[PDB]
């Protein structure tokens, strides 16, 4: 606007805001697929949230890798960092299973967990912790013979 | 490349480019990234386990027939039947365009997919909360079976005709798959966009954009450089928003395949590795195992379902 | 007379190459299914016809029946005119600014009177005896199309190459055609003729702007064409 | 090369692209059609017998190669004159015609053929224009144009009532009507021939001798040009990428011999993608495919500057048979790392399953590993059953929102 | 329509278009691809029974 005339310099200075505006418009695009990325990143964390630290989740690794139990939220300036508490079996061992007991004529199955055996033994147990116990009525039920 | 797309064999052109500004130090920066978010999301579905697993010499599960599902050692590719078949109906030099391969390739992808395969076979679903438990088959059925609330009693009394209905329908979903030729559209359809898209980006150098010819040598044997500085011009300007709109594309192409990604991710993990009890989450019905399978650009998951039938009706009470 | 071509008409648009693809281009061809001239009962009453955008001349002349062509502007004094006379073993393509009668004819090249001559383009001669030809005037070059193939219009699909181009250009809004007979009539000026001789018939079609898709093989000749303002299909 | 694309000085450890790999053409080469049809020129100059001044022997010249070479075989011309072009770059340009006039004149009458002079034959017999561009050409005929009695076969006109215009002939034979008196075809006084003839002889010196003077004018209208200059050519080239200007078809590429056969009417052939891959020799009947020879893009594999400088290189989607241990691989070929066969866990990605590190020593080269093996011991009568717990902590880190900006 | 939108009425416009390569049947493409998967969206929440 000064080392040129007004009539001359028009086409220059539309063909600069031309360029301008359209390297504007390119960042109005990247940032309006940027917000809608950080939008389903917000969605995750908050369904994570919910179903995470306001309460349990059936989910296998929704709120943690392995057995999750409980979940703890922290701040940050541009995030939320979920602290999830995992119980994780170890030092497990070899056992001896069988589906049912035939006893009685009769094919008795566990109610909760499995049968396992060490050798001439016999015992019931959970799914997720080793605690053997007799093979009582309360722990087994009855659903016909072993045909 | 922005130097040789725009510019084919010209200095002169590449020197007014350059004047242009930095649009392709961040268009080859979000390519970059497309690229690396790409090799990334095959590593949140395929490589959750951390130990390959294999399956044990003896193929005798308990009654079930796992042969397509499992890897051939007769074919020298290590793949499963079904992955064969998959692999063989996917129909799958520039002036600046080059196509970079995954890092994984089909064979690591396939190690990965015979690992999952094993340790939800063999251990069900310890092998992806902590250390691999060992379990026969069928106790392993008897369990999920008795997580959606049906009895062990009707698996281990019944066991033989579940097993020959999961062998009918391994056999059968084969043929399900090659009677329709439009089962495989999910992964034909991106690579046909991408087949598109660049052809038209290569095909649209020839559009004039205005000028008088598409070829800079054409313009610049032809005419002034003071009078061939403006059609030059055109041409740049229009090949910088046939790039700019072509990488607006991608990057919309690029997030709507994480999504898909981490989609299938989450399915992989909720369905292959343990049972949920969403309804159509891992397939409709009750939902009570799932076999991964890979594909040159996707995971096509096997639901076994449960369904009643034969129903009766009684008084309730 | 007027009948119908139902799939000939056709041409190479350009002089590249292309192996088993598919190319739309907008050019300058006969619509198919149209309403050409079927001229077979006018054995020279032979008014000239226009030369708007080009001619498509089909020829089923039992043995050289045609004698050449004539492309003027007015046909009268200091006017262009492209005339092409074929003989036996070669062709005299020349550009005549003198006047012509109502029917040249060729008996031995007594056409007209005056003379004038400005350009001279002598080369090797052009001519189930089907003869097609695609007569065009674009960009100052005079191309013609020619093909031999042997059989009415079939139901057949055979391309004409552009074998000859002129780097000439004029105001082209006249046709004649050259027949041949041996009743021995001169001509000074005459303007009626006529002998019984074979089927003579010289067909007329006018060509329009549209958009054609043709299919090349990987021998590169062209096989399947489509027009795109015919049937909905297309 | 990386600090410069990344504007850095402390690059950290990872692959980066910083610039792309291209061969530069060592010749170039140009080959068009064969010269066939030259232009008369010998029968203008090197001609039998020339005609008058005043009827100058005129010839129109088009559709046809125009070497202006061949005009210089034989050399003592002293008036080789150009107007309005240079005698040097004439075959650097195509007219539409070319009007040869040839005509012999005296020797003190060779100045007058030029625009704007005038005398006593340019303005009577043969006159040139005033924007004239075009050559004069003069040269002197005293040994086949002088007989010893007096070769007076050669006429020119002397005597008219006005000026002649450019480019513009009189053949007539009337009397010139000096004066009033009306003329009855007779000759005396005030009543003169105008055609006089010439004395040549080969007794007269240097200025009264027979010239030769042919002038040649280009026209150049809008009518398409016929005559364009003689093309040069050159040899072929085989497994190499050059400068190829094949009958107007530039470019620049690899050309090999192939079996693609082409129709003789088209020339060259293009692809699914418009772009060119078969092109024909404009001197042999042989069609040649055009293929891009080695280009690609080079990355710097580098692990930081923090532990070590020996960064490795890579060209990715190319061979590197053409233009530090080299290995191909499936993604490209890496220089300045050694390829090891033990599989470790993938540290920085390369492609088609190879990863690089940093051994401590040099870049290595590996295939990644997908973890470690283990085959557990499936039996129908045996179970795995835990004994012990453990309480483990496992952190996830999502972002929620962005930064508020406006422009 | 491109036909209507940037050369209404205009042959000669749209003979200028026409140079301008594929935008326009890319731009068509992709709002026929978008009319198709919200015409597919309808179908995965409603039509499930
Ligand atoms: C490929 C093979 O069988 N052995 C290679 C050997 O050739 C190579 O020299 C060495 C490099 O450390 O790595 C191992
Ligand atoms: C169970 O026995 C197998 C075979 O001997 C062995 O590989 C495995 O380590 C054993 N499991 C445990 C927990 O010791
Ligand atoms: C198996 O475990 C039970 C539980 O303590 C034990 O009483 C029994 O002796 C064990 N069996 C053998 C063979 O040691
Ligand atoms: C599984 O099926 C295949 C093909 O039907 C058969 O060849 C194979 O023997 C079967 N395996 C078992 C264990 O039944
Ligand atoms: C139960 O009774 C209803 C009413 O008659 C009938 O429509 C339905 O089919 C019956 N259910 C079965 C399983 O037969
Ligand atoms: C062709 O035109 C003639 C005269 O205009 C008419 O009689 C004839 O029906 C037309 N034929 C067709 C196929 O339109
Ligand atoms: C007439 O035909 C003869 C026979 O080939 C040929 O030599 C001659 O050049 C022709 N003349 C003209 C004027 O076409
Ligand atoms: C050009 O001339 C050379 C040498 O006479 C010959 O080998 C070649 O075939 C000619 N080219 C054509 C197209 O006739
Ligand atoms: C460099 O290495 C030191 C030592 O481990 C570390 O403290 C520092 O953060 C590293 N810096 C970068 C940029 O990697
Ligand atoms: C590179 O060239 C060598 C030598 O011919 C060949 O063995 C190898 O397969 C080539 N690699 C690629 C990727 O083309």
């Amino acid at each position: 606007l000064s080392r040129l005339d007004p009539p001359e310099a028009e086409v220059q200075i539309d063909r600069l805001i031309t360029g301008r505006l359209q390297s504007l418009q390119t960042y109005v695009t990247q940032q309006l697929i940027r917000a809608a990325e950080i939008r389903a990143s917000a969605n995750l964390a908050a369904t994570k949230m919910s179903e995470c630290v306001l309460g349990q989740s059936k989910r296998v690794d929704f709120c943690g890798k392995g057995y999750h139990l409980m979940s703890f939220p922290q701040s940050a300036p541009h995030g939320v960092v979920f602290l999830h508490v995992t119980y994780v079996p170890a030092q497990e061992k070899n056992f001896t299973t069988a589906p049912a007991i035939c006893h009685d004529g009769k094919a008795h199955f566990p109610r909760e967990g499995v049968f396992v055996s060490n050798g001439t033994h016999w015992f019931v147990t959970q799914r997720n912790f080793y605690e053997p116990q007799i093979i009582t009525t309360d722990n087994t039920f009855v659903s016909g013979n072993c045909d | 490349d922005c130097t040789m797309y725009i510019c084919g064999d010209s200095t002169e052109c590449s020197n007014l480019l350059l004047q242009y500004g930095s649009f392709c130090t961040q268009l080859k920066r979000a390519l970059t990234g497309i690229a690396v978010e790409q090799d990334k999301n095959t590593q949140e579905v395929f490589a959750q386990v951390k130990q390959i697993y294999k399956t044990p010499p003896i193929k005798y599960f308990g009654g079930f027939n796992f042969s397509q599902i499992l890897p051939d050692p007769s074919k020298p590719s290590k793949r499963s039947p079904i992955e064969d078949l998959l692999f063989n109906k996917v129909t799958l030099k520039f002036n600046g365009l080059t196509v970079l391969p995954p890092l994984l390739t089909d064979e690591m992808i396939a190690q990965y997919t015979s690992a999952l395969l094993a340790g939800t076979i063999t251990s069900g679903w310890t092998f992806g909360a902590g250390p691999a438990l060992q379990i026969p088959f069928p106790m392993q059925m008897a369990y999920r079976f008795n997580g959606i609330g049906v009895t062990q009693n009707v698996l281990y009394e019944n066991q033989k005709l579940i097993a020959n209905q999961f062998n009918s329908a391994i056999g059968k979903i084969q043929d399900s798959l090659s009677s329709t030729p439009s089962a495989l559209g999910k992964l034909q359809d991106v690579v046909n966009h991408n087949a598109q898209a660049l052809n038209t980006l290569v095909k649209q150098l020839s559009s004039k954009f205005g000028a008088i010819s598409s070829v800079l040598n054409d313009i610049l044997s032809r005419l002034d450089p003071p009078e061939a500085e403006v059609q030059i011009d055109r041409l740049i300007t229009g090949r910088l928003q046939s790039l700019q709109t072509y990488v607006t594309q991608q990057l919309i192409r690029a997030a709507e395949i994480r999504a898909s990604a981490n989609l299938a991710a989450t399915k992989m993990s909720e369905c292959v590795l343990g049972q949920s009890k969403r309804v159509d989450f891992c397939g409709k019905g009750y939902h009570l195992m799932s076999f991964p399978q890979s594909a040159p650009h996707g995971v096509v998951f096997l639901h076994v379902t449960y369904v009643p039938a034969q129903e009766k009706n009684f008084t309730t009470a | 007379s007027y009948t119908n071509s139902f799939t000939r008409g056709v041409y190479y648009p350009d002089k590249v190459f292309r192996s088993s693809v598919l190319h739309s281009t907008q050019d300058l061809f006969l619509p198919f299914f149209s309403n050409v001239t079927w001229f077979h009962a006018i054995h020279v009453d032979n008014p000239v016809l226009p030369f708007n955008d080009g001619v498509y001349f089909a020829s089923t002349e039992k043995s050289n029946i045609i004698r050449g062509w004539i492309f003027g502007t007015t046909l009268d004094s200091k006017t262009q005119s492209l005339l092409i006379v074929n003989n036996a073993t070669n062709v005299v393509i020349k550009v005549c600014e003198f006047q012509f009668c109502n029917d040249p004819f060729l008996d031995f090249r007594v056409y007209s009177s005056a003379n004038n001559c400005t350009f001279e383009y002598v080369s090797q001669p052009f001519l189930k005896n089907l003869r097609e030809f695609v007569f065009k005037n674009i960009d100052g070059y005079f191309k013609i199309y020619s093909k031999h193939t042997p059989i009415d219009l079939p139901q057949g699909f055979s391309a004409l190459e552009p074998l000859v181009d002129l780097p000439i250009g004029i105001n082209i809004t006249r046709f004649q055609t050259l027949l041949a007979l041996h009743r021995s009539y001169l001509t000074p000026g005459d303007s009626s003729s006529g002998w019984t001789a074979g089927a003579a018939a010289y067909y007329v079609g006018y060509l329009q702007p549209r958009t054609f898709l043709l299919k090349y093989n990987e021998n590169g000749t062209i096989t399947d064409a489509v027009d795109c303002a015919l049937d909905p299909l297309s | 090369e990386t600090k410069c694309t990344l504007k850095s000085f402390t690059v950290e450890k990872g692959i980066y692209q910083t610039s792309n790999f291209r061969v530069q053409p060592t010749e170039s080469i140009v080959r068009f059609p064969n010269i066939t049809n030259l232009c008369p020129f010998d029968e203008v100059f090197n001609a039998t017998r020339f005609a008058s001044v005043y009827a100058w022997n005129r010839k129109r010249i088009s559709n046809c190669v125009a070497d202006y070479s061949v005009l210089y075989n034989f050399a003592p011309f002293f008036a080789f004159k150009c107007y309005g072009v240079s005698p040097t770059k004439l075959n650097d340009l195509c007219f539409t015609n070319v009007y040869a006039d040839s005509f012999v004149i005296r020797g003190n009458e060779v100045s007058q053929i030029a625009p704007g002079q005038t005398g006593n034959i340019a303005d009577y017999n043969y006159k040139l224009p005033d924007d004239f561009t075009g050559c004069v050409i003069a040269w002197n005929s005293n040994k086949l144009d002088s007989k010893v009695g007096g070769n007076y076969n050669y006429l020119y006109r002397l005597f008219r009532k006005s000026n002649l215009k450019p480019f513009e002939r009189d053949i007539s034979t009337e009397i010139y009507q000096a004066g009033n008196k009306p003329c009855n075809g007779v000759a005396g006084f005030n009543c003169y021939f105008p055609l006089r003839s010439y004395g040549f002889r080969p007794t007269y010196g240097v200025g009264h001798q027979p010239y030769r003077v042919v002038v040649l004018s280009f026209e150049l209208l809008h009518a398409p040009a016929t005559v364009c200059g003689p093309k040069k050519s050159t040899n072929l080239v085989k497994n190499k990428c050059v400068n190829f200007n094949f009958n107007g078809l530039t470019g620049t590429g690899v050309l090999t011999e192939s079996n693609k056969k082409f129709l003789p009417f088209q020339q060259f052939g293009r692809d699914i993608a418009d772009t060119t891959d078969a092109v024909r020799d404009p001197q042999t009947l042989e069609i040649l495919d055009i293929t891009p020879c080695s280009f690609g893009g080079v990355s710097v594999i580098t692990p930081g500057t923090n532990t070590s400088n020996q960064v490795a290189v890579l060209y990715q989607g190319v061979n590197c048979t053409e233009v530090s241990n080299v290995f191909q691989t499936r993604a490209g070929c890496l220089i300045g790392a050694e390829y090891v066969n033990n599989s470790y866990e993938c540290d920085i990605p390369i492609g088609a399953g190879i990863c690089a590190s940093y051994q401590t020593q040099s870049i290595i080269a590996y295939t990644m590993s997908l973890g470690a093996e283990n085959s557990v011991a499936y039996s129908n009568n045996s179970i795995a059953i835990p004994t012990n717990f453990t309480i483990s902590v496992t952190t996830e880190i999502l972002p929620v929102s962005m930064t508020k900006t406006s422009v």
